């Protein structure tokens, strides 16, 4: 059974004075009267963003070591050849983390109002090999690698381990070994079908990330009771001496906008640090060896683990 | 306090210049801006508080989390007091914090060795009681799982389970046993 | 300094003289608009006010209403005498830079003792029965004294207004219909009555010929552009535009949209200008701004050295393009380490070997593989207890 | 943190000789844009005069600085003032 | 509830005060005081 949550939102930016004034002077000086203001809010996004670099590197960065796949697949029947990555991809990216890659998915426009976008510290690429090396240190093994230095076992003998630590008397195992790998293999198959054809938790994260972007961009168009909502049209048509108070007018309605636009991204950003320490605490108990907490790594008792990437 | 001193679209920053340079029926406009200002701006203070505190509440509850499972006991969770396997723990104060001192056993040195799962006896399959079987090339040994401490095979330190066919990998050993020897 | 160098922008953003090693924000790059292309129809007719004191107007309650079209204006400038002139919603003494839409001049007579009583919000028996200005009103209301004609030797009696009406006035309707209103019940006061336009008594008895002066901005494709003559039309440079008086700046490209011809622009999802149709070639043009750009600054740590390796965040470009942007002033090799200083999109820079800063994709630890079989296993024999 | 008029660091700033013991002398009518930063070596006192103005012809209220009578007059000046003692 | 009883500047704190009482033309600010502060209150509400 599978497990499915966000890691990390998208590493916003956004500058004041190119958002609420722009191609304009008398709009900077008014604005000027707070600019300490808008040093927060520069301040606290990228904070934000150090953030999220800072927790995808605490989820994906658990070895020291980086694990390859030895050539020989004999894992006593084990058919693990849809998580491993392969070679004759272009990407180094496994079969089911491409298809989850897959199934989920202007710019320049948000781009052209100061709302900048920054990239991911680590790229796509980095993010599964680290999650291969957790693969192959996994099954080549067993937990010692989380707790030391990786040290080789059958998967045979690693498997039987971990009946042994629910109270499954080694055996069944060996006894049953034929009759294990075959439910493994197609319990594989069956999960790469249900997820071919679902990650709402990885969707909704970014539908909300847009929608709060469109609305900051949506704001620009309203006038917040001035003559105008457009700075420069207000400036050829309307003087100094009287235009001030217009002009004052719409900084005052746009700042309010990106003073809500960050509490809300704030918060946001704490509850998706929230949800990225549960997955750190899940990886480091779960995948780098077996635990005994009731549903907390599966729906029973849980065997052992294996991690994939995803988008975000 | 920087805060105070930005004029907030009002001619000055403060309320004794503004009441003294100017007339209240002329004044109070600016006396109200500024009280906006100021306002809106302590808003945000407030806000930004909350949300900090917040998160040192949610450090403050994994640190009592992490003090009831590793100073109160041991724990089995993996990589959550410290880096290995954990024997116990010892804490210590801070200035607005406290900080953790975890001392976690963990094994250095390790040698080869070619592993079977069972032990073909007599038609019977032997399986270890609670450790593995090694071999030293010229004989075979049962040992722990963490130290390399390797035992004679006797029928205590086993158990059967039927015929040797149905297990792969299953080589074929002696099993020592106490009881003959004490016979006579 | 604040702002000779790199390193002078850090410490007067940070506020302090030692800079740790590591990535830190200053403003960003605005690329400035080389020149302006100025665009306007070629419009040669002058609007006629030498005939809007010429002669003679009506009165206010059958006021003399007139178009204006296809024709420029001058302020500065066949007229007459003015006591006031005053333009609301619009500085009057910025007018001639605007190319105006559906110019209405209002025309009329009015006493000099009720100059007052026309404004966007005034009441009394002038403002409420004769004439009505709209309370968004857009316009000039352009005043003069005539006492040279309209006030007669025996009085003036050419000119009429009504006193009190059943019912109240639309904005901008005229009121022509003549009745004797009915003050109380049993059905029958005249409306229109002469003035006391004599120059024998003060100034307020006088006549004033006031024209209002109505007008529209960029509603619709307009024609009444000033005395400003375009220039002649540039492309592909970050350039400052006008058209028919809108504003603004950007990069002038080719277009690929079809239009209808009762539009002039184009409008993006953030309501501003995305499209826009030139008004003498009667072309169809696309609009890419040139305002964009993040600055970041990468410095080993000041203790060390200052050599300081600036990075562009979204600019096309020792001057290396990464995909984190342009970078200025580092040496791109292939060695790959651990992260020093963390760019993005996998890149990381560090002060390495005099000794310089070098950018590359990171690392991600040392790479071994586990000598599995499925008949070896390695037992550990020693421990190390870690504090 | 200020912001007020400074004189930018390595600023290319102008430098000016009076040497004749060769056969120099010319000391510029220089116009006043806001701020001017003077740096002196000297011996003997060598600069003795300070005019400040817009036209200095008689025609305007016109400053007359020197080292210490500070008149504002409209003073009519000639084409090159300068001071001198004989020995 | 009781963030409707303040003035915000304004002269009454009820809007049918405002109306029956002033000039639409002349009572915009006195609506644009008491809508500013109201949609304050909301902001602050939201936010908890
Ligand atoms: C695993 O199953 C796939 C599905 O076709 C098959 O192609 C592959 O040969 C199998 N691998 C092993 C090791 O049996
Ligand atoms: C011991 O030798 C075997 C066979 O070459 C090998 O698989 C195993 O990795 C070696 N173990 C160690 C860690 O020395
Ligand atoms: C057991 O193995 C170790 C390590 O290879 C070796 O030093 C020792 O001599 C071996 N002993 C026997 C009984 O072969
Ligand atoms: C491992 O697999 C090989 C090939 O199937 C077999 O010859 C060998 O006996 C197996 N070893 C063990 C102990 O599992
Ligand atoms: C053990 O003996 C049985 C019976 O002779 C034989 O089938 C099996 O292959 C032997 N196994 C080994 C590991 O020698
Ligand atoms: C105005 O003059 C220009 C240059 O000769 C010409 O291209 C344009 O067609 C003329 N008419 C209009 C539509 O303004
Ligand atoms: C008409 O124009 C002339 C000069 O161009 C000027 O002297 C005169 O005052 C203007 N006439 C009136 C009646 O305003
Ligand atoms: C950093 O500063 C310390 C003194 O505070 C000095 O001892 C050390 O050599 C410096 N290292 C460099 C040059 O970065
Ligand atoms: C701009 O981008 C293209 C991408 O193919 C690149 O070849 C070129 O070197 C870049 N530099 C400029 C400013 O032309
Ligand atoms: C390595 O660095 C050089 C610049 O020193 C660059 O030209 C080249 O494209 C880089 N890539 C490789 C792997 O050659
Ligand atoms: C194990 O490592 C420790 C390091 O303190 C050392 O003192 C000890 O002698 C080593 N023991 C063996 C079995 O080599
Ligand atoms: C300005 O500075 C440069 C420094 O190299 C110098 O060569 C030049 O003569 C200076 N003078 C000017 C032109 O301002």
């Amino acid at each position: 059974t599978t497990e499915i949550l966000p890691v990390s939102m998208t590493k916003t930016s956004v500058d004041c004075t190119m958002y609420i004034c722009g191609d304009s002077t008398e709009c900077s000086n008014l604005l000027l009267q707070y600019g300490s203001f808008c040093t927060q809010l520069n301040r606290a996004l990228t904070g934000i963003a150090v953030e999220q670099d800072k927790n995808t590197q605490e989820v994906f960065a658990q070895v020291k070591q980086i694990y390859k796949t030895p050539p020989i697949k004999d894992f006593g029947g084990f058919n693990f050849s849809q998580i491993l990555p392969d070679p004759s991809k272009p990407s180094k990216r496994s079969f089911i983390e491409d298809l989850l890659f897959n199934k989920v998915t202007l710019i320049c426009a948000q781009k052209f109002n100061g709302l900048t976008v920054l990239p991911p510290l680590l790229t796509d690429e980095m993010i599964a090999q680290y999650t291969s090396a957790l693969l192959a240190g996994t099954i080549t093994s067993g937990w010692t690698f989380g707790a030391g230095a990786a040290l080789q076992i059958p998967f045979a003998m690693q498997m039987a381990y971990r009946f042994n630590g629910i109270g499954v008397t080694q055996n069944v195992l060996y006894e049953n070994q034929k009759l294990i790998a075959n439910q493994f293999n197609s319990a594989i198959g069956k999960i790469q079908d249900s997820l071919s054809s679902a990650l709402g938790k990885l969707q909704d994260v970014v539908n909300q990330n847009a929608q709060a972007l469109n609305t900051l961009v949506k704001q620009l168009s309203s006038n917040f009771g001035a003559i105008s909502s457009v700075l420069n049209d207000i400036l050829s048509r309307l003087d100094p001496p009287e235009a001030e108070v217009q002009i004052d007018r719409l900084i005052t309605g746009r700042l309010q906008s990106l003073q809500t636009y960050v509490t809300q991204q704030l918060i946001r950003a704490a509850e998706i640090r929230a949800s990225a320490n549960l997955a750190a605490t899940k990886m480091s108990e779960c995948v780098l060896g077996q635990s005994k907490r009731v549903d907390f790594c599966g729906k029973g008792y849980h065997l052992m683990s294996f991690p994939q990437s995803a988008p975000h | 306090v920087k805060q105070l001193s930005s004029n907030f679209g009002a001619i000055s920053s403060v309320l004794n210049d503004i009441l003294s340079r100017l007339d209240p029926p002329e004044a109070e406009v600016q006396i109200d801006r500024l009280i906006t200002g100021r306002l809106q701006s302590l808003q945000t203070y407030v806000t930004q508080q909350l949300i900090r505190a917040a998160e040192i509440r949610a450090s403050a509850n994994l640190a009592a989390t992490k003090m009831s499972e590793c100073v109160l006991g041991q724990s089995k969770r993996v990589d959550f007091c410290g880096k290995g396997y954990h024997l116990m723990s010892f804490p210590q104060s801070a200035p607005h914090g406290v900080v953790f001192l975890h001392v976690t056993y963990v094994p250095a040195q390790e040698k080869n060795f070619t592993t079977a799962p069972a032990i073909c006896h007599d038609g019977k399959a032997h399986f270890p009681r609670e450790g593995v079987f090694v071999s030293n090339g010229t004989h075979w040994f049962v040992t722990q799982r963490n130290f390399y401490e390797p035992q004679i095979i006797t029928t205590d330190n086993t158990f059967v389970s039927g015929n040797c066919d149905v297990v792969i990998g299953i080589v074929n050993n002696t099993v020592y046993d106490p009881l003959q020897p004490e016979l006579d | 300094d604040c702002a000779l160098d790199p390193l002078s922008e850090t410490k007067c953003t940070l506020k302090s003289f030692t800079v740790e090693k590591g990535i830190y924000q200053t403003s960003n790059f605005r690329v400035q608009p080389t020149e302006s292309i100025v665009r306007f129809p070629n419009i040669t007719n002058l609007c006629p006010f030498g005939e809007v004191n010429a002669t003679r107007f009506a009165s206010v309650y059958a006021w003399n209403r007139k178009r204006i079209s296809n024709c420029v204006a001058d302020y500065s400038v066949n007229s007459t005498s003015f006591s006031t002139f005053k333009c609301y919603g619009v500085s009057p003494t910025k007018l001639n830079d605007l190319c105006f839409t559906n110019v209405y001049a209002d025309s009329f007579v009015i006493r000099g003792d009720e100059v007052r009583q026309i404004a966007p919000g005034q009441t009394g028996k002038i403002a409420d029965y004769n004439y009505k200005l709209p309370d968004d009103f857009t316009g000039c209301v352009i005043a003069w004294n005539s006492n040279n004609l309209d006030s007669k030797v025996g009085g003036n009696y050419n000119y009429l207004y009504r006193l009190f009406r059943k019912s109240n006035l639309k904005p901008f309707e005229r009121d022509i219909s003549t009745e004797i209103y009915q003050a109380g019940s049993t059905p029958c006061y005249f409306p229109l009555q002469s003035y006391g336009f004599q120059p024998t008594n003060g100034v307020g008895y006088q006549p004033y010929r006031v024209v209002v002066l109505s007008f529209e901005l960029l509603h619709a494709p307009a024609t009444v552009c000033g005395p400003k003559k375009s220039t002649n039309l540039v492309k592909n440079k970050c350039v400052n535009f006008n058209f028919n008086g809108l504003t603004g700046t950007g990069v002038l490209t080719e277009s690929n949209k079809k239009f209808l011809p009762f539009q002039q622009f184009g409008r993006d999802i953030a309501d501003t200008t995305d499209a826009v149709r030139d008004p003498q070639t009667l072309e169809i043009l696309d609009i890419t701004p040139c305002s964009f750009g993040g600055v970041s600054v990468i410095t080993p740590g000041t203790n060390t050295s200052n050599q300081v390796a600036v990075l562009y965040q979204d600019v096309n470009c020792n001057v290396f393009q990464t995909r984190a942007g342009c970078l200025i002033g580092a040496e791109h090799v292939n060695n790959s380490y651990e992260c020093d200083i963390p760019i993005g999109a996998g890149i990381c820079a560090s002060y390495q070997t005099s000794q310089s800063i070098i950018a590359y994709t990171m690392s991600l630890g040392a790479e071994n593989s586990v000598a599995y079989s499925n008949n070896s296993i390695a037992i550990p024999t020693n421990f190390t207890i870690s504090v | 943190s200020t912001q007020d008029l400074f004189l930018p660091f390595f600023s290319n700033v102008t430098w000016f000789h009076a040497i004749h013991v060769t056969k120099r002398f010319d000391n510029p009518v220089l116009p006043f844009n806001d701020g001017v930063y003077f740096a002196s070596t000297e011996k003997s006192n060598i600069i003795r005069g300070w005019i400040f103005g817009t036209t200095l012809d008689s025609k305007t209220q016109s400053l007359l600085i020197v080292n210490v009578v500070i008149k504002v007059c409209e003073f009519q000046f000639c084409n090159d003032p300068f001071l001198g003692v004989y020995y």
